[PDB]
């Protein structure tokens, strides 16, 4: 049931039932980290939305004043602050890695071996688009979950 | 020939021998609705410029942080309240 | 507003200036002329 | 990368080369010893710095001599 | 078939090899060129796989060495029984086993050390022991120093017997490899005969000796006017008056009417209220049932006849859902590697020692053990340390198997190859879960410290704060508190009282195991324990898997199991060997077991151990401060280390002055170890060469040239002194505290 | 001597391990070793595990030179076969590496020159004050 | 009375320390029968304590405000017995040892493999050499004057 990676038994990995299952290869390929054909901005928006929609949870329900009246009103600001930290993080990552105009450093071909087009996420402008998408989608998700925490009634976490 | 029986050193196809495969990179087309995509492409383009995003995040995060700390009343955080108690004397009178 | 000045500067030196310095020095660390 | 300089006190025992796990060293012909050979060091750029060459050099102090220097990915023993 | 397979006189008994030192190898049987020769002599002293490269001579050597170890253990037992005979207050302890400190050591009055002979009680001035041997002897129904004296002579007889047996099985008539390599017979005998008949004969002792004498002592009887055990055997009216089930005889047994034997083989769960131990009827039934179990288990493997199993036949035919095609070749490596077997056996023996500690604190099997808090603390602490050490030895010997006794050409296994192949996934996920565990346990402690220091106790991780309750362990306690009513109706009370209920078996003014509660602090410290265990497993399994090759040194198996490094290259390879990994796993086993015994001592001193009043309210030693102080490291520093280490500093004067002294000296040796771990051989060799100049200038130059310790030997001396000093500090602390408070 | 001109020869039978070419092959140089095994047999490969090298020519691609030369010494000492490995940069230009003259480096083949060789005892090196404020060190005169 | 210290036979704190230790021993003596063996050992310790304090009284020990015998190691004759008369008795014995183990090392210095006598000590040779260091100071003195004490490299 376990198989060497792509048949090649001298690359540092293995085709297991965890990393090579069709359910996983469908899930881990159709999520915005690996949408190599679409432009990096839309998938970055998806990533930011998914990461800001939930980051408000820990800050609002475990924060320093979660037991007060400004529980969500301050936890959501804290999550927006972490989003403004992490967009800065991605920004400096893209600045240090890809300078201004180089071609993509991504894996060129796929597992089978067909000449797939290089992922534009790993370019300077591409990762910059990803940073902008992450920032916008993260503030979007933080504010949307702030909207939902007081609008929609849940028994909470 | 990389696809031969136990040959993994095709020298002209050095991406298959080095392990340059995209383990999960799908070249499948845009899944989102094109109008939603256009909305995000127009509304997030201002954040695309990196040199103008780093400066913006620095001078916006620092501004919001030095602002929300300043106008934070004595109900959010207690350091801005004060003692709110009679100050007790130290040892040996006060010294 | 002089008891409010610690609230201005302690974040600006402790959170903001460290972010500035860490970002700038990380760029200086990875630069290539 | 590193700097594996050898000295003329070498006796041509060929143990520094038989210990070298990166082929930094190689015996050449020479006329300064009973064995008529000495251990050169062309592939210093492949030197990891393990000093097995000088943990096998049977001289009073040493003939082969590893001076650690600028560390590259070949000299930092990196398979990644 | 399984023959005897021995040979006569393989090695000549003589003192010629006593004379020439280091005879057992090639590079040591020449003489000392340096002083490293001595260290390499003692280091390779029992490295029999290095002396002779055949399993026959190795196996003879380890067999006779096990005989020497058994002679030593019998000699030590003879010593303990004898010191309990002539240098003890065992009679006075039997008369009053609640206010008389168990003492079986007296010091000589020479330099003022006579004050170590304390007022333990019973007209006896001596050292209060903590081995619980008095409790064993009351569980055996001894009641006389003559019996301890004669079993001491018997243990000396057995020590001489084992020494003669080692001499005979090395020098006069030694087995050959066909005798050791057969393991179906070894398992069959060690199951049916050693552990089966051993438990059977102990159950016979208990049924015939321990139960009557302990029932007499519990009823209240001076141990002098108590009938001897042979009177219980011979005089049937006596033992029949104790248990009328004996009046019928073994026709209850042979007609399978065992229901009438339920007067002395009860399943009476829980502890004996009169004495705080377990019910010796329950223990006799236990050893009997265990005897039946191991006796039917020791007839499983095929030895010489047609019936049975082949361990090869089992392992080579064990297909399954997850890599069952493997398991082939394990009979080869385990019957051709003493290091594989030593690793496996040390792992399971140390884990059993830990199980032993955990089951002796909670189900105290000996009478008046739970109320001798020094005995309980010392036993748990001891067996915890022994288990951790034995597991770390399992690591060392797994590594020594991986380096030396591993040949994929001849002795190939599918499972071990599959483990070595994805070993980086193993160590990566284990490193990750170690980081995760370190954070979400110790960082919880740091959060608690910060919040309590910032004046935010509402934000701590506690029961009066953010609660991290052990729901699963609490649920297990709820079940086992209710288990004997529905799931195990044969038990009148639960297996232990740590679960719950209105059960508090006090024997005097002492508790003996009320139900241990599990709060937020217990969650925190149990995750600290899982953490320290996982980091120890990380270090040790990492040394095991990377003993042979890595991305750094792909020829490590050619460098050996126990080598310092491969030089400063590759950045540095300082502690790359598997020996260095067990050397670090020793420090982490120390951290693990030290926090384990700290959890134990504080939890018992706060929630269990204490006094019981005439109104019925328990006053603990520390006072229940584990749920509020053991959430912060400042509380461990304050309410545990600073608070409980008051009796070890006030120890000076009273008998416990030695524990005071052994505190500081232990504190020293630990620090003395830091001279070795931090430093390196080069500085000390250069200092030594300056001192050698100073000696050459006085014609006092030695011929054994002074060399600084080997790098590996510096690390060994360091970890040795470190473990000694830390463990002796904790031993002094524990014993002084618990002998001065309970 | 002319190099041996690495062909597309087969590889050993190996079930795969976590010791292969991660990123030092994608963007930097990786290595490849070729050995002629007279018979098919099992051998402990340096990336952890145990592979079965085939009869005739075999080829194994490794991540660094120490893996190649460790495996080569184990082959030459245990199986007594003649190994020779290369270095292949990610653009090509396979570099012949190990023998460099056809004969192993322990043999004093003529032609190879003296490089990294001081014609002095080791303690006749000048002090660092002599070479201070100069790009040279005390072991390059 | 040097260094502001009263003698110990006159110091009230010294006698108070004696009485305190004696009462501490007697409070442990009450728990045992007066004819029993622990009681007799405690009484022997009591007489040992009493004569210890008496002997520190009579031997000129000086006691401080804490009431403990202090040692005056400066050179005053009254207190030579505290440091110098033992100290010489050390430097003799110590210099015995080093003069023996050195001499032994010179006697096994001229062997073929002299290291197998470091780990396997020639008991006859060592017993011949041991008493050479009885009157070691004159041997060391003369060897210093003859130059045989310091190797000439
Ligand atoms: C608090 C930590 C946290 C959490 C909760 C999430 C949660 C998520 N991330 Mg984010 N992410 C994080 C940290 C986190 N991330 C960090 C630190 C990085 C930097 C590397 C990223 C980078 C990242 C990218 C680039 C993307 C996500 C995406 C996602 C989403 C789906 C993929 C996923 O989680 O499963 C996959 C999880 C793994 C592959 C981790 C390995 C787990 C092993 C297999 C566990 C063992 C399982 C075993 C069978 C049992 C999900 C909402 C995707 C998204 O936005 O989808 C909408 C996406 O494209 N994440
Ligand atoms: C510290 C852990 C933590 C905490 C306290 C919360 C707390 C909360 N979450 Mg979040 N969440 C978390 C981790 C956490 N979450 C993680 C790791 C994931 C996976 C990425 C999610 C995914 C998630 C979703 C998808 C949603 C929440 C929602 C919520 C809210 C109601 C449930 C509550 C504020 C709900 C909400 O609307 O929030 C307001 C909601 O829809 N959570
Ligand atoms: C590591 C242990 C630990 C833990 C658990 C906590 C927990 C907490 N701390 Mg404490 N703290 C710690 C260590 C820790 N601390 C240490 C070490 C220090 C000092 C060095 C402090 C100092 C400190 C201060 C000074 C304060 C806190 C506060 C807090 C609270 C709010 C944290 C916050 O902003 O939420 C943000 C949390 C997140 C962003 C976490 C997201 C993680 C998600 C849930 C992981 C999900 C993974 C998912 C399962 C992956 C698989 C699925 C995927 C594939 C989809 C929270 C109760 C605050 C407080 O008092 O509130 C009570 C506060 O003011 N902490
Ligand atoms: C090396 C000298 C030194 C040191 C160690 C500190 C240390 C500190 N200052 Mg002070 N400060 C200094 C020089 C120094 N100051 C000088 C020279 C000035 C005049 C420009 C000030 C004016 C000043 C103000 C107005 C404030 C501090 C504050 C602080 C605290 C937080 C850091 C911020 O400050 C910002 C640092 C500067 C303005 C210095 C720039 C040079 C910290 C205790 C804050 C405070 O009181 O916290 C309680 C605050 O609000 N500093
Ligand atoms: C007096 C009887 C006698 C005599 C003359 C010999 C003579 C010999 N034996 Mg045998 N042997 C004997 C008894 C004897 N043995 C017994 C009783 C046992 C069972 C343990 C053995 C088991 C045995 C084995 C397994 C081996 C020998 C070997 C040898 C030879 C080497 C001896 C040597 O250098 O070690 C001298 C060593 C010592 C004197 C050390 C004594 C260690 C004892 C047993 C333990 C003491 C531990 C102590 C309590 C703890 C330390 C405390 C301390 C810190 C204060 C030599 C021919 C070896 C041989 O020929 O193989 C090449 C060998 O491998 N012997
Ligand atoms: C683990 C084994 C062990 C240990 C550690 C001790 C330890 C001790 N014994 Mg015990 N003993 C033992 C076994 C042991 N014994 C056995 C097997 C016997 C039977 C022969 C004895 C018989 C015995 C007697 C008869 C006496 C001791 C005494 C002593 C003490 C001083 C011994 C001494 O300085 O000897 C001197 C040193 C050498 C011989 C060397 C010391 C506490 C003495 C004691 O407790 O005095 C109050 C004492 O009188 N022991
Ligand atoms: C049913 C018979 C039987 C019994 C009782 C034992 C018992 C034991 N064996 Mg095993 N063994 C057996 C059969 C048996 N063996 C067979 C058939 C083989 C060949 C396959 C082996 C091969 C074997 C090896 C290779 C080793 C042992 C070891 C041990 C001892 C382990 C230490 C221990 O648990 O201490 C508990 C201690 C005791 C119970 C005290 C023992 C006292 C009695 C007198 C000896 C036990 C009976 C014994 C078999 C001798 C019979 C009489 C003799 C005159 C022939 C233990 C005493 C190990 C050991 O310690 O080495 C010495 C060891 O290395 N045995
Ligand atoms: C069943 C138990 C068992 C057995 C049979 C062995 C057997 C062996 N071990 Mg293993 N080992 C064990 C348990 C065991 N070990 C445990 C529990 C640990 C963890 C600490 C180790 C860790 C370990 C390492 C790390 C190494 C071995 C090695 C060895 C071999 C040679 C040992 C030697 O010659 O030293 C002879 C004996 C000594 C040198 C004496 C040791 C002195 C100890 C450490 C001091 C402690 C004594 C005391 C408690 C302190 C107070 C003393 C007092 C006087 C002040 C031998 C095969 C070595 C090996 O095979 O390498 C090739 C090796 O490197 N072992
Ligand atoms: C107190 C001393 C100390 C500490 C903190 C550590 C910490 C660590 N050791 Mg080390 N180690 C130590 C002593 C220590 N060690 C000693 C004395 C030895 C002697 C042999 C070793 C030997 C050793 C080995 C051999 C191994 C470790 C491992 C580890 C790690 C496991 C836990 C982890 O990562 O969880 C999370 C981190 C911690 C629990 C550390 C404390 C941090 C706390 C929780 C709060 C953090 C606050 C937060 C980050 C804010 C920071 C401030 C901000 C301004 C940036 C961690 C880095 C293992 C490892 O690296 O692999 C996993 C490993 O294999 N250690
Ligand atoms: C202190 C120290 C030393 C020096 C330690 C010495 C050399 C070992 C101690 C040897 C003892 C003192 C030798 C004397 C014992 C003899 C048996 C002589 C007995 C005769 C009388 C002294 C009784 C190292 O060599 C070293 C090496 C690597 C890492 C750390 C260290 C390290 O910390
Ligand atoms: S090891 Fe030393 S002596 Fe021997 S060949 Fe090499 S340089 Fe010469
Ligand atoms: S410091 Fe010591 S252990 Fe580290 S590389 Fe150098 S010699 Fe080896």
């Amino acid at each position: 049931v376990v198989q060497p990676i792509n048949g090649d038994p001298f690359i540092g990995s293995l085709e297991t039932p965890v990393t090579s299952s069709p359910l996983i290869a469908w899930y881990l390929s159709n999520l915005p980290g690996y949408r190599t054909a679409v432009n990096p901005l839309l998938r970055g928006v998806e990533v930011g939305l998914a990461h800001g929609f939930f980051l408000v949870g820990p800050f609002v329900k475990a924060g320093p004043l979660r037991n007060t009246a400004y529980a969500g009103s301050a936890g959501s600001l804290a999550a927006a602050g972490l989003v403004v930290i992490l967009s800065m993080c991605l920004t400096i990552y893209g600045i240090s890695s890809f300078k201004e105009g180089e071609p993509s450093i991504a894996p060129s071909l796929t597992l089978t071996g067909r000449k797939k087009q290089p992922d534009q996420l790993q370019t300077a402008d591409g990762w910059a688009k990803f940073t902008g998408g992450f920032f916008f989608g993260g503030i979007s998700g933080v504010t949307w979950a702030y909207f939902l925490l007081y609008v929609l009634d849940l028994p909470y976490f | 020939k990389y696809g031969d029986k136990s040959v993994y050193f095709d020298l002209e196809d050095l991406g298959n021998t080095t392990g340059q495969w995209d383990v999960y990179g799908s070249d499948a087309p845009s899944p989102y609705n094109p109008l939603q995509s256009k909305f995000f492409e127009t509304f997030a383009a201002p954040f695309t410029k990196r040199g103008l995003l780093l400066k913006f995040l620095i001078l916006g995060g620092g501004s919001l942080l030095t602002y929300v700390s300043a106008n934070s009343t004595g109900d959010v955080l207690p350091i801005k309240r004060g003692p709110q108690e009679p100050p007790k004397l130290g040892p040996r009178g006060k010294l | 507003t002089f008891n409010n000045l610690p609230s201005i500067f302690v974040p600006l030196v402790g959170l903001v200036f460290p972010a500035i310095a860490m970002a700038s020095l990380f760029l200086h660390i990875q630069k290539n002329k | 990368s590193h700097s594996v300089k050898i000295y003329d006190t070498c006796i041509g025992c060929t143990q520094c080369v038989r210990a070298c796990p990166t082929d930094v060293l190689e015996m050449i012909p020479w006329d300064g010893c009973k064995a008529k050979q000495i251990a050169s060091a062309p592939r210093t750029e492949d030197c990891v710095g393990c000093k097995r060459c000088e943990s096998a050099c049977p001289t009073d102090f040493l003939s082969v001599r590893v001076y650690l220097w600028h560390e590259t990915t070949r000299s930092m023993g990196l398979a990644y | 078939e399984v023959k005897i397979l021995v040979d006569r006189d393989p090695i000549k008994t003589s003192f010629e090899e006593w004379a020439k030192p280091g005879h057992f190898s090639r590079t040591i049987a020449k003489g000392p060129d340096t002083t490293t020769w001595i260290w390499n002599l003692h280091a390779d002293a029992h490295d029999f796989d290095s002396h002779t490269s055949d399993l026959e001579e190795i196996s003879r050597k380890v067999f006779s060495a096990h005989f020497g170890q058994l002679s030593i253990i019998f000699l030590w037992l003879s010593g303990m029984y004898f010191h309990g005979a002539r240098f003890s207050n065992y009679e006075a302890w039997l008369s009053d086993p609640t206010h008389i400190g168990p003492s079986a050591q007296v010091v000589w009055p020479i330099v003022g050390q006579e004050i170590l002979n304390g007022d333990v009680g019973g007209g006896f001035r001596g050292i209060q022991i903590t081995s619980g041997f008095f409790q064993i002897w009351r569980a055996s129904g001894i009641t006389s120093e003559l019996q301890l004296y004669c079993t001491a002579i018997g243990a000396l007889v057995f020590a001489a017997l084992m020494l003669f047996a080692g001499w005979f099985h090395y020098h006069k008539a030694a087995p050959k490899l066909a005798w050791f390599q057969d393991v179906e017979s070894m398992l069959n005998h060690h199951l049916a005969g050693l552990l089966g008949l051993g438990s059977l004969s102990w159950a016979g002792h208990q049924v015939h000796v321990s139960l009557p004498i302990n029932q007499f002592l519990n009823a209240g009887v001076d141990p002098k006017e108590i009938p001897l055990p042979h009177e219980f055997i011979l005089n049937r009216d006596l033992l029949a008056q104790l248990y009328p089930s004996f009046a019928e005889g073994a026709t209850p047994f042979f007609t399978l009417n065992w229901s009438k034997y339920s007067e002395f083989l009860t399943f009476r769960g829980g502890l004996d209220p009169v004495t705080g131990g377990l019910w010796l009827t329950d223990i006799a039934h236990h050893h009997l049932a265990i005897a039946i179990l191991f006796l039917i288990a020791g007839h499983m493997y095929r030895t010489n006849w047609g019936i049975g199993h082949g361990i090869k036949d089992i392992l080579e035919a064990h297909k399954g859902p997850f890599t069952g095609q493997g398991h082939k070749g394990l009979y080869e490596i385990l019957t051709t590697s003493w290091h594989a077997q030593l690793s496996l056996n040390l792992a399971m023996l140390g884990s059993l020692t830990i199980i032993v500690a955990h089951h002796m604190y909670s189900m105290p099997p000996y009478p008046y053990l739970a109320t001798d808090y020094a005995t309980q603390l010392s036993l748990f602490t001891h067996h915890m340390w022994i288990g951790g050490f034995l597991i770390v030895g399992a690591a060392a010997h797994a590594a020594i198997f991986m380096v030396r006794d591993y040949d994929p050409t001849n002795r190939y296994n599918d499972l071990l190859d599959r483990v070595l192949r994805h070993r980086d996934a193993i160590i990566s996920h284990l490193n990750w879960v170690c980081i995760f565990l370190g954070f979400h346990s110790f960082g919880l402690y740091i959060h608690n410290d910060t919040m309590s220091a910032l004046g935010r106790p509402q934000d701590m991780f506690s029961d009066t704060a953010i609660q991290l309750q052990p729901v699963f362990a609490q649920w297990i306690q709820n079940t086992h508190a209710l288990a004997p009513g529905v799931t195990a109706p044969g038990e009148t009370a639960s297996t232990s009282l740590t679960w719950g209920g209105g059960e508090l078996v006090a024997v005097g003014g002492k508790v003996a195991l009320l139900p241990i509660p599990l709060g937020t602090a217990d969650f925190l410290v149990h995750h600290i324990h899982a953490f320290t265990i996982h980091v120890t497993v990380l270090i040790l399994l990492k040394g095991v898997l990377f003993a042979r090759s890595s991305r750094l040194i792909p020829d490590k198996a050619n460098l050996g199991f126990r080598f310092p490094c491969d030089g400063p290259g590759r950045g540095g390879t300082c502690q790359v060997s598997a020996w260095d990994h067990v050397f670090l796993g020793l420090f982490w086993m120390y951290n693990a077991i030290s926090v384990v015994i700290f959890h134990f001592s504080w939890k018992m001193q706060s929630d269990v151990w204490g006094s019981i009043s005439d109104q019925g309210v328990v006053t603990h030693i520390t006072g229940g401060n584990f749920a509020q102080s053991s959430i912060t490291i400042n509380g461990w520093l304050r309410d545990f280390l600073w608070a409980q280490a008051s009796q070890v500093i006030q120890s000076y004067g009273s008998s416990l002055s030695a524990y005071g002294l052994f505190f500081l000296g232990a504190h020293f040796v630990w620090a003395f170890s830091l001279m070795f771990l931090f430093s390196g051989r080069g500085y000390w060799q250069e200092l030594i060469e300056s001192i050698v100049w100073a000696h050459n200038k006085l014609k006092v130059a030695p011929a054994t040239q002074p060399r600084a310790l080997s790098i590996i030997q510096g690390r060994a001396v360091g970890v040795t002194h470190y473990l000694l000093g830390g463990i002796a500090t904790t031993w002094a602390f524990f014993l002084a505290r618990i002998i001065a408070v309970g | 001597t002319p190099p041996q001109l690495d062909p597309n020869t087969p590889s050993p039978i190996f079930a795969g391990s976590t010791g292969g070419l991660l990123r030092k092959a994608q963007v930097e140089e990786f290595y490849v070793i070729t050995w002629n095994s007279p018979k098919e047999q099992i051998f402990e490969m340096p990336t952890g595990g145990a592979a079965i090298m085939r009869e005739g020519p075999n080829l194994l691609k490794l991540a660094r030179k120490e893996q190649c030369l460790a495996l080569g010494t184990r082959l030459r000492s245990k199986y007594k076969i003649t190994y020779q490995f290369y270095r292949v940069f990610p653009n090509g230009e396979v570099q012949y590496l190990h023998p460099k003259d056809g004969v192993y480096p322990e043999k004093a083949n003529p032609g190879r020159e003296g490089v990294g060789l001081n014609m002095r005892s080791i303690g006749k090196n000048v002090s660092p004050i002599e070479v201070k404020f100069t790009g040279k060190q005390s072991y390059d005169l | 009375d040097i260094s502001g210290l009263t003698p110990c036979k006159d110091s009230k704190q010294f006698a108070k320390r004696e009485k305190q230790q004696i009462k501490k021993l007697e409070s442990s003596l009450k728990l045992y029968a007066p004819e029993s063996a622990p009681a007799l050992a405690l009484n022997a310790q009591i007489e040992k304590t009493k004569r210890r304090f008496d002997n520190y009284g009579k031997y000129g020990l000086l006691c401080g405000s804490d009431g403990l015998p202090h040692l005056i190691v400066n050179g005053d004759q009254r207190h030579w017995g505290e440091f110098i008369t033992p100290g010489i008795l050390f430097l003799y014995i110590a210099g015995w040892i080093g003069w023996v183990g050195r001499s032994y090392l010179i006697a096994i210095s001229g062997e073929k493999k002299p290291a197998m006598k470091e780990i396997i000590i020639d008991v006859p040779l060592a017993s011949r050499i041991i008493f050479r260091g009885f009157i070691w100071p004159v041997a060391a003195y003369r060897e210093f004057l003859n130059g045989d004490l310091i190797a000439k490299d």
